[PDB]
């Protein structure tokens, strides 16, 4: 389907608390979040607006992929425009740049 | 049999009783199906509209007792779009509030909404049981949370 | 008696506690094949817990409660290192 853009270059994830009463002031490491994401889900296909439930240190979070960038192997620079359309899909890699943003609730620190 | 005789109102009464008992008996999906049948039979009749206003609510409640919040939301949307009276009815707002509370997993918010609904429209033992099972399901989710 | 016990390191997966009673006891539930009964074991050289035999936990797995994971910052299915412990020495 994609032809060349088979890998995920940059992925943006909105993070929200599944339960409002479980808000925790704990400092969340984005590197640890990305490491857990790669460790638990490898070689999976993801699309924008796709939802996921993540269990990090016993804490349950709702993750929504707000946008995705698809790149082909051998592209030194990510000149491809970041696409918010659900058409674009990619394969997760151990080098994808994962950017975390606050969820619409804005409770995750 | 009443339906086979085309006695719509008598079949509707029998189905109300059947759905009430089934929902009280743990058969939420079947009760919701019977409520859907009641809604379809009572649609377009000026005589049964409030029954409809309640029907939708009850159906949604059953779908929420079955932990199917998506089905409850679909029912709320269908009732709002199909019945103008239900769209502006307090039952629609209460059902939406319950759906939102279950979505956020806020049992206390659900209790507050129930108290607010009771303050203006008294709840019945059927609704009491349904919402009690729903709150205990939230507690069970809290157990699954560990 | 902690004088004699196998001190070999084991890598064990963190899993949900078997039930509330085990969580209340605050004792690491292990299989008989994992470690002897009623002995102190250290984990990651930092977290010390008392072992209790449990047949519901298969060998090679270690059970933890939510508070222990919070203390250690561990996720479900996380791998941790376990060894015998001797506080007196």
């Amino acid at each position: 389907y994609s032809g060349k853009q088979s890998y995920l270059g940059s992925i943006d994830i909105d993070i929200s608390f599944r339960a409002r009463g479980k808000a925790v002031s704990t400092v969340f490491d984005q590197d640890e979040l990305a490491k857990q994401f790669v460790r638990c889900y490898e070689s999976q296909i993801f699309s924008p607006t796709q939802y996921l439930i993540m269990e990090f240190q016993g804490h349950f979070f709702d993750l929504k992929i707000r946008n995705v960038q698809a790149i082909d192997l051998g592209d030194i620079e990510p000149t491809s425009a970041v696409a918010t359309g659900i058409e674009t899909k990619g394969i997760l890699t151990k080098q994808t740049q994962i950017n975390f943003f606050k969820g619409r609730d804005g409770l995750v620190n | 049999w009443y339906a086979q005789d085309q006695s719509v109102a008598l079949s509707n009464k029998c189905f109300i009783k059947c759905a009430d008992l089934k929902a009280l008996d743990g058969q939420y999906i079947e009760a919701s199906d019977i409520y859907s049948k009641l809604i379809k039979s009572s649609m377009g009749n000026r005589l049964s509209q409030w029954s409809l206003k309640d029907y939708f609510l009850k159906k949604g409640l059953c779908q929420l007792a079955a932990t199917d919040a998506v089905a409850a939301a679909r029912t709320l949307q269908e009732g709002q779009s199909e019945d103008p009276n239900f769209a502006d009815s307090r039952e629609s707002n209460f059902l939406k509030s319950l759906i939102d509370a279950v979505n956020e997993g806020d049992s206390e918010q659900l209790s507050e909404h129930c108290k607010e609904f009771d303050n203006f429209m008294r709840l019945d033992k059927w609704k009491i049981t349904i919402l009690n099972k729903i709150k205990e399901s939230i507690q069970q989710q809290e157990d699954d949370l560990l | 008696d902690m004088t004699n016990m196998d001190t070999r390191t084991r890598h064990l997966k963190v899993s949900n506690c078997p039930n509330n009673s085990y969580a209340l006891a605050n004792v690491a539930a292990v299989s008989p094949n994992d470690f002897p009964n009623n002995i102190y074991i250290i984990i990651d050289n930092l977290f010390v817990f008392t072992t209790r035999h449990s047949n519901d936990i298969p060998p090679g797995t270690i059970g933890f409660n939510g508070n222990q994971r919070t203390w250690g910052g561990w996720s479900l299915n996380q791998d941790v290192q376990a060894k015998a412990f001797d506080l007196f020495k």
